[PDB]
């Protein structure tokens, strides 16, 4: 994994491009991604 | 003089007081900026 630096990225087939960071968004245990008011991934949870 | 003076003094007193109570008084600049940020946000949820 790669933090603070625009990356390529694929999470469990889900895949995007962007600055990955670590968060203070207090996902809920059931919760595995984050969404934003487009439907566009916002957050996720790293599966390894 | 000191009358036209006192009136005009006391009715730029009654302004601040309207401004200060009255958070609706600039309804016409809040609708603005409303219909504005309501075409923005429809735009950007129409993304979903």
């Amino acid at each position: 994994l790669v933090k603070n630096k625009c990356v390529n990225f694929n999470f469990n087939g889900l895949t995007g491009t962007g600055v990955l960071t670590e968060s203070n968004k207090k996902f809920l245990p059931f919760q595995q991604f984050g969404r934003d008011i487009a439907d566009t991934t916002d957050a996720v949870r790293d599966p390894q | 003089q000191k009358l036209i003076a006192n009136q005009f003094n006391s009715a730029i007193g009654k302004i601040q007081d309207s401004l200060s109570s009255t958070a609706s008084a600039l309804g016409k600049l809040q609708d603005v900026v409303n219909q504005n940020a309501q075409a923005l946000n429809t735009l950007v949820k129409q993304l979903s």
